[PDB]
């Protein structure tokens, strides 16, 4: 072995130096080498270590690696080839093999005079194979951002002119003022004239570099590429629905058509109960204090129980607690509570144009979109500054929003937590003013630090000429995705739109910090509304819009239903008692009803919006009913008056039907128990259906009665033309009413094919006030970014093998995320993830850094390491260590000194064994529809299954946790489907079994009223799904009270009308329906002539132009069946 | 107010010009004289692009001249320049027909972008020539090889 | 078929020619040789547009061409004409590059409208030259200052 | 290297040059010097263009190069093309400025459509000269009507 030289000699050029000629066999290292050689050719790092090269050869390779690095850092394994290139040259013991000395000249040192030799040039026998695979491993690597080809920066021409041989010839030449003197390169795989070319294995691109080290990326290489993404799946089912409807049609068709031919070719326990409440009646019929007595008691018991209308109606709990998805919520807490919430405004510039600008050395045309006009971007950022000094005050006290704000490196950095491209500019006008130019060219400016910190905004220190950081004033990265809109693929100079972002405590378990954020907000949401300028239009997030617009909306439309409520009420007054007779019961009676449920529900505290529409729109229940028993009271007249006259009416028709009402009632309020947030309101109304009911009993008649004994003559008429009535419909049904029947039942057919095989989650949509509206405008039109979180708590982490297998998952995680899309781009995720692991790994390989303490103090400097053997050891396993300093950072250490901290993690002492709790978070846009972040949800849900699925163990310990602001609030749109057929369900055994609790006909009654279960909820889900329809957390409810007031019309006409004394074919029918078909005209016809003021009227919001659109609708087919549905079933028995 | 003519013998080169040419130094014919171009590059003049603009500046109201030379030398760092205005318009003129780019480069510092371009031409600021094929210009020509240099004139012997 | 040649002393201008040139005149020097341009203005000479454009016409066929002459004199008046066909288009050719308005004009008669322009150039009717700046042309170019005139080739003393 | 010269008496025709113009021989005008242009055409030199165009060539990186003639003589076959590229451009240059068609023609053979236009400028194989009006060029110019031919320069007797 032998070298041609060792150590350093004379100057050639600048600060450059050439090596002394030296033909003796390689030397050991000095000890104080062996960090250099370790790092840059650890190759060589054994043994004695014998090279032909000494330490200050050794740091002046380091020195002189900026370059490549500047360029290949990106990819390991083509850097490694070229450091391995150069470690031969410098200090390979075997170098006289491939190295032969060319030129020289004498060096004299100067204190000595002692003449040593300059190597001034050589020859280097390079391996033609290792040259080859060197470029391989190099040639499809592209600059730190930036289209071309790192190589085209390396190789003193453009990448398609730059070749292997050419690329290590010109690198090679002094000419290129980096190297200090010329090495003429040969490149031969086969020995030259007794030469032996150096030809060192070499690692492709797609290969690691060691244990530690990854292959090189995709888009910095070509080998380790592809393949995209394969797994869309396409369905699309539903003609099958509409085939079996036609079919059904053509059978009832074939039917009727077979009818027609053949018609050419041709109780005691009910009764027991009455007579009890006659008698009850009688006796009660010779006092009217008691009865009063008693409302007077339910007045208290009502008020009484409404002590404190605490009432509370905020503020988003309705997905109800328990479960998983409340229960998930408070267990993200535990660990962090509120993650936070975010004011955010969406800002384009509409009176701008795009621009050009050739970025130095490139010069290639890029465009900027409207918002990055360098004039428009100083007039956002006054705008974020103004932001940032606004004030509100809450009692006698100031808030900022530096008291409200994620504020990272507090107190070190009180600065703000803002996202947005002026903080790439570290939101400095002058600093973004800056630009670096002469007569010439202009080097660098708000265009060429833009281009760069898009791809590295954690970068304290652009490689440009400007050297400005990219890192926010907060001490973290900006993502720009998360700062533009309008963009195609991550062509972030084509934005469209800016998105500022500001995090505030949400405060969950602190009211009295949370009032004055919400004071502060209120603030915020005034100061945009009135911000002028013509440049720019901003739009909105803040909490009051969504939460204000309802409040603040919500009551103009109550002069509507509380209008139509009157002059319903009013009929239903004039009606029967008309004067003053009736008018007062009904009143009592609607407040009974209205009263004794709020009574019922303070014994249990509970409180709700929709909670009203029920209990006034239900109270019909008791006032239909209640309307009609003394209505046919009134159209009585035999021998006998008050004594038997009103038991003999009373208890004959009240008795049953009423018994039979009061059932059927209080078995879809009462039975509402079930599982789910509307309990509350329905089992409220329930109850006070029972109470309502016990209160028209002797008070209604009573009073009716003990006070009942122009207005005659009007009540007369009235009575006459519902006679009259009656008579049309009973000359109707005379005739024949088969074939409309018929029809009828395919309007049936059609709707539950037409209702069954259509559906729909829910989505926001509230009045057109302006706030509000801009939100919803902004999310619609901007894309790619704005998020929630998806989030996973993990116990245990102490074995190094377990940590490497969650780690895996992780990475699993991020790969399907960056993949699963939709349409032209990602649904899932967004996304990526940066839990830690990587941080540890980094500072393994790192070094230490600078803490400056606040206000005052001396530097502080800790930390260590651990390589070359070890450090691979130590980054593999082990964790005490690292945690116990990775949690406490504020200040690189390389290059620059910023900061990269965190948190989720919280052990006690130094027992590293017990920390929680790591948490990964991918934020993932959508803002698309109510089914649209439910399905993105349903992926989640599979994501935590799959990654906890794949590696678990002992019983339970924490899992996969999608927290994101949408969820519990959609939460509930998830197992809807179970809860209509639940909630239904329920309701269809409890009306089955009430109505055979005084009857049991079998197939008779037992189908009369179960076919209206079935017959008035294909109305309702028609409409629903069908024309202007909906469905929701209240939709569901309002399906519920559908199926309520369905039941009450059936009851009535059907509990007399089954019995019939003298029996008939179709006789009897015609006879009961006729004294009920005049109360089914009476209260459901006003009823809608209610809803018609109310849903024909006008309003200031879609809102309830649906809530009491449907009912009118869904109240209206219901009541119509009623006679149809009682005529059809009778003719069929 | 005069342009001055080289005069060589063997390695004689004197300064001078018919305003001296003695009547025993010999012009017999039109071949014999030559005109020359000479490089600035070397120590202390920027060879790099921000550096060497430094040396160049636009001025309007000047109208552009050349003048033609018959040899140079090989230029170790050549320039090619195009510019867009801010309005996306040339700043720059097209060379004009039979100008072409200085012919032995060493190495072209060819770029592009925009600029200000404050001036209808771009000048030399010490008064130098753009060199181009044969043409010395006192001005900038878009997209086109140049070296910096001046001319002389000789009278070569027999 | 030759060009008069002005030949002064002190102030004897004898308008000879290099037929004649005396063996004891003196040319030493081609800086001895100056062209002028002298204006035509004057008693008799109209200065008003409607009269001025009497003394020139369009005509096809033939070809512009151009002199330079170095010196000439103020002008009391010059003009500069620019002028649309009826269809539009430009009836003057634009100046020529390096072409560009007489340099001295106590007064310019600037105006711009429409005509008929009936042939390809504007001539001078009297066979006087367009003096532009130290260009004389037989032509009138669209939007630059000219002033009517005519050259002498001179020697001058030493 | 250099270009002949011819010498007339008065029939005498001696390919000369200033490199032999004997002591005897007078030049006392430059009246006498003058250029010549002579056509090639006659037995053997096909006339119909596609004979005639195997004659001249396409060809790319030389610059076209254009030298005035005084006089010549009539031409029995003259040529003017128009010549469209496969995408519908213009294949040969337009005439520059001041270069008209060969003035005396018996017959032109003027024709126009597309063709390959495989290079820059349109040559003549046999070193020949493309005669326009008292110009000739290396080069064909699209619409020009020219003839092939040749330049002498002679010196006239006095
Ligand atoms: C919280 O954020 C604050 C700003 O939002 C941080 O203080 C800001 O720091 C900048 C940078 O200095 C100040 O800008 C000005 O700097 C010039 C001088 O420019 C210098 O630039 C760098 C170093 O600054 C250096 O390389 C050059 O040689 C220049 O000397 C000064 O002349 C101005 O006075 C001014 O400081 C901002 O003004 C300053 N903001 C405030 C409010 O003072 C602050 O450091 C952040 N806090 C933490 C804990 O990081
Ligand atoms: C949005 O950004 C994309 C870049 O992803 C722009 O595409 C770019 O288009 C320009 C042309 O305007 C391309 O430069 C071209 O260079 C050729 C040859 O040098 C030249 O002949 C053309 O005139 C042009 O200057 C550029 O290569 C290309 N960039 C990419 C991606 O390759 C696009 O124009 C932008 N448009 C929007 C979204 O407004
Ligand atoms: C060039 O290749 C040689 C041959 O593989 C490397 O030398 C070997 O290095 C390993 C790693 O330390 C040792 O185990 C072997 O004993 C070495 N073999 C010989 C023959 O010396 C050398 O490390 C490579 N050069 C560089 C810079 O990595
Ligand atoms: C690519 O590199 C090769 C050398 O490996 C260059 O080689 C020569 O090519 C030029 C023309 O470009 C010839 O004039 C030389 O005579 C060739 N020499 C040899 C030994 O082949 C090649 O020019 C380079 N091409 C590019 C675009 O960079
Ligand atoms: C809206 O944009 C315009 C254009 O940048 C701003 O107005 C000024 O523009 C004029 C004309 O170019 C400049 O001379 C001024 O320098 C600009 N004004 C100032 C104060 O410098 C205008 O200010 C912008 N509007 C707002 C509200 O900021
Ligand atoms: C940013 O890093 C660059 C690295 O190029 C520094 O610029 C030069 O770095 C070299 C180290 O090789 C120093 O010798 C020079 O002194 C630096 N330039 C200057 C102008 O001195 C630069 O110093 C770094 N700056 C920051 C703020 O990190
Ligand atoms: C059957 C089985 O898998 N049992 C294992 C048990 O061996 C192990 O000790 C424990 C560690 O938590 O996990 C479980
Ligand atoms: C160097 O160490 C090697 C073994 O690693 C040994 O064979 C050799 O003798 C040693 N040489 C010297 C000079 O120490
Ligand atoms: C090295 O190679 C050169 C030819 O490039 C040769 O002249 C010289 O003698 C060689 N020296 C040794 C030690 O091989
Ligand atoms: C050696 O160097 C010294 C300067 O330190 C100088 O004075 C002396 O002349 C030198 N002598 C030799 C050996 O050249
Ligand atoms: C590297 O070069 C080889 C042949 O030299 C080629 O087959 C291979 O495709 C190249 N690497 C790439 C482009 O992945
Ligand atoms: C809520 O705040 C109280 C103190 O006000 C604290 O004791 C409690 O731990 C907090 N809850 C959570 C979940 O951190
Ligand atoms: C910010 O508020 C302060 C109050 O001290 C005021 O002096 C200053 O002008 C304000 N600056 C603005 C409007 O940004
Ligand atoms: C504000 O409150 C302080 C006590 O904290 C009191 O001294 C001061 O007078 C109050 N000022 C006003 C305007 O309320
Ligand atoms: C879930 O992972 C399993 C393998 O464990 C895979 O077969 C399936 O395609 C994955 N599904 C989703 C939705 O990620």
């Amino acid at each position: 072995q032998s070298c041609v030289w060792y150590g350093e000699c004379g100057i050639a050029y600048g600060d450059k130096r050439y090596n002394c000629e030296y033909s003796g066999p390689p030397k050991p290292l000095p000890k104080d080498g062996y960090d250099l050689v370790q790092e840059l050719c650890p190759g060589f790092f054994f043994g004695n270590v014998s090279l032909c090269c000494d330490v200050r050869q050794l740091q002046t390779l380091k020195d002189n690696l900026q370059l490549p690095l500047q360029f290949l850092s990106r990819c390991p394994s083509c850097f490694y080839n070229l450091l391995n290139l150069f470690c031969e040259l410098t200090c390979s013991p075997r170098q006289s093999q491939f190295l032969n000395v060319t030129a020289t000249e004498d060096y004299v040192d100067p204190v000595t005079n002692q003449t040593k030799t300059n190597v001034k040039e050589l020859q280097y026998y390079v391996g033609q194979s290792f040259a080859n695979a060197m470029y391989n491993a190099c040639r499809d690597v592209e600059a730190p951002s930036s289209n071309d080809k790192a190589l085209g920066l390396l190789c003193g021409k453009d990448a398609d002119a730059c070749n292997a041989t050419n690329w290590i010839e010109y690198m090679f030449n002094k000419d290129n003022g980096q190297a200090p003197f010329t090495i003429t390169p040969v490149f031969s795989d086969f020995p030259v004239h007794g030469m032996e070319p150096m030809n060192n294995a070499t690692k492709g691109c797609d290969e690691s570099v060691d244990e530690v080290t990854a292959p090189c990326s995709c888009q910095d290489c070509s080998i380790v590429c592809g393949p995209k993404p394969q797994p869309p799946p396409p369905p699309a089912p539903w003609t099958i629905l509409g085939l079996d409807a036609m079919y059904v049609i053509m059978w009832i068709t074939y039917m009727a058509f077979l009818l027609v031919f053949f018609g050419a070719f041709f109780a005691f326990e009910g009764c027991l109960r009455r007579l009890f409440t006659r008698w009850g009646s009688f006796c009660v019929r010779n006092p009217g204090c008691v009865i009063f007595f008693s409302l007077v008691f339910i007045t208290a018991c009502s008020s009484g129980l409404v002590f404190v209308r605490v009432t509370t109606n905020p503020v988003d709990l309705w997905s109800a607690p328990s479960s998983q998805a409340r229960l998930e919520k408070e267990y993200f807490d535990q660990h962090f509570g509120p993650f936070f919430r975010t004011e955010q405004l969406i800002i384009r510039a509409p009176l701008t144009d795009k621009h050009i600008y050739q970025p130095y050395p490139s010069g290639a045309d890029v465009p900027f979109g409207p918002p990055l006009d360098i004039q428009i971007l100083h007039q956002v950022l006054d705008l974020q500054i103004a932001i940032e000094n606004i004030t509100a005050s809450y009692d006698n006290e100031t808030v900022t929003l530096q008291d409200i704000c994620l504020a990272p490196l507090s107190p070190y950095n009180t600065n703000c937590t803002i996202l947005s491209v002026l903080n790439y500019f570290q939101n400095s006008h002058s600093v973004l003013d800056h630009k670096k130019g002469d007569d010439f060219f202009v080097y660098a400016d708000y265009h060429t630090h833009f281009l760069y910190c898009v791809r590295a905004p954690a970068s304290l220190n652009d490689t440009s000429l400007l050297h400005d950081p990219c890192l926010g004033t907060f001490g973290g990265p900006v993502f720009p995705w998360l700062v533009l809109g309008g963009y195609d693929d991550q062509n972030y100079n084509n934005a469209t739109a800016l998105v500022i972002t500001f995090p505030v405590n949400n405060y969950y378990n602190d009211t009295e910090k949370l009032q004055r954020a919400q004071a502060w907000e209120k603030e915020f949401i005034n100061f945009v509304k009135n911000y002028k300028n013509p440049n720019l239009t901003i739009s909105f997030t803040a909490e009051r819009s969504i939460e204000d617009e309802l409040n603040r909306e919500s009551d103009s439309d109550v002069f509507t239903v509380v209008i139509s409520y009157a002059i319903m009420f009013l009929y239903i007054s004039l009606a029967l008692g008309h004067m003053k007779s009736c008018r007062r019961l009904l009143v009592d009676s609607k407040v009974s009803l209205g009263i004794a449920g709020i009574l019922i529900v303070l014994s249990s505290v509970a409180c709700s919006l929709g909670v009203f529409s029920y209990i006034g729109l239900p109270l019909t229940l008791i006032v239909i009913e209640v309307i009609p028993f003394l209505v046919l009271a009134v159209g009585v007249d035999n021998i006998f008056i008050l004594v038997q006259a009103y038991q003999r009416d009373e208890r004959l028709q009240g008795e049953t039907l009423d018994q039979q009402l009061g059932r059927v009632l209080g078995e879809v309020a009462p039975s509402m128990f079930l599982s789910s947030f509307s309990e509350t309101v329905a089992f409220f109304l329930g109850a006070l259906s029972v109470m309502p009911a016990v209160h028209t009993f002797s008070l209604f008649a009573g009073l009716a009665v003990f006070i009942d004994f122009a207005e005659d003559g009007t009540s007369v008429q009235a009575s006459e033309s519902c006679l009259f009535r009656f008579f049309k419909n009973s000359y109707s049904p005379l005739l024949l009413k088969d074939w409309m029947r018929p029809i009828v039942i395919a309007i049936f057919v059609g709707v539950l094919s037409f209702s069954i095989a259509v559906l729909n989650k829910v989505d926001i949509g509230l009045d057109q006030s302006l706030s509000m509206p801009d939100d919803s405008y902004m999310v619609d039109y901007f894309k790619s970014i704005s998020q929630y979180l998806h989030a996973g708590p993990p116990v245990y982490f102490v074995l190094e093998e377990g940590h490497d297998y969650t780690s895996s998952k992780g990475q699993n995680m991020v790969c399907g995320g960056m993949g699963c899309n939709n349409d032209s781009l990602v649904q899932q995720i967004f996304n990526a993830a940066q839990l830690d692991n990587y941080t540890r790994i980094g500072f393994a390989p790192s070094s230490w850094i600078d803490d400056y303490f606040d206000w005052v103090k001396p530097q502080s400097s800790c930390c260590r390491v651990p390589e070359g053997k070890q450090r691979p050891q130590g980054g593999d396993f082990m964790r005490f260590l690292p945690m116990f300093l990775s949690d406490n950072p504020n200040p690189k250490c390389g290059k620059g000194g910023h900061a990269a901290y965190s948190s989720a993690v919280n052990i006690l002492l130094g027992h590293g064994t017990r920390v929680g709790a790591t948490y990964f978070m991918t934020y993932h846009t959508v803002l698309q529809t109510s089914a649209d972040f439910i399905d993105a949800l349903k992926k989640a849900r599979l994501i935590a299954s799959n990654v906890t699925e794949t590696m678990g163990i002992n019983g339970s310990a924490y899992r996969v946790f999608p927290y994101s602001v949408f969820y519990v609030f959609y939460e509930q749109y998830l197992t809807i489907i179970d809860d209509t057929i639940f909630n239904l369900g329920v309701s269809l055994g409890a009306i089955f079994l009430v109505t055979m609790v005084l009857l049991g006909c079998e197939l008779w009654s037992a189908v009369i009223m179960c076919a209206t279960i079935a017959m008035v909820l294909v109305n309702m889900f028609g409409v629903m799904w069908l024309w202007g329809i909906s469905l929701n957390a209240v939709s569901l409810v309002n399906l519920v009270m559908s199926c309520g007031i369905s039941v009450e019309f059936c009851s009535h006409i059907t509990r007399a009308f089954t019995v019939s004394m003298k029996g008939s074919r179709v006789e009897r029918a015609e006879e009961a329906l006729a004294h009920m078909g005049s109360s089914v005209f009476s209260g459901i016809t006003l009823t809608k002539f209610g809803g018609i003021v109310v849903l024909a009227f006008a309003k200031s919001q879609i809102f309830q132009i649906f809530y009491f659109r449907m009912y009118l609708a869904m109240v209206l087919l219901g009541a119509t069946h009623g006679l149809i549905f009682l005529p059809v079933l009778l003719s069929y028995i | 107010r005069s342009i001055p003519l080289g005069v060589i013998h063997n390695s004689v080169l004197q300064v001078s010009d018919v305003d001296k040419l003695v009547c025993r130094d010999k012009l017999s014919s039109t071949n014999q004289l030559r005109s020359v171009g000479l490089n600035l590059e070397g120590n202390g003049v920027a060879t790099d692009v921000p550096s060497a603009t430094k040396r160049w500046g636009f001025r309007s109201g000047v109208p552009p001249k050349v003048v033609n030379y018959e040899a140079g030398e090989w230029a170790e760092n050549c320039y090619n320049l195009e510019i867009k205005k801010p309005d996306g318009s040339e700043c720059l003129p097209a060379a004009p027909d039979g100008i072409r780019g200085f012919p032995r480069c060493r190495y072209v510092h060819k770029v592009s972008g925009t600029g200000p371009c404050a001036g209808d031409f771009a000048f030399h600021k010490e008064g130098a020539f753009f060199l181009y094929d044969r043409l010395a210009s006192t001005v900038i020509y878009r997209g086109t090889t140049f070296a910096e240099g001046v001319v002389a004139f000789l009278i070569l012997p027999q």
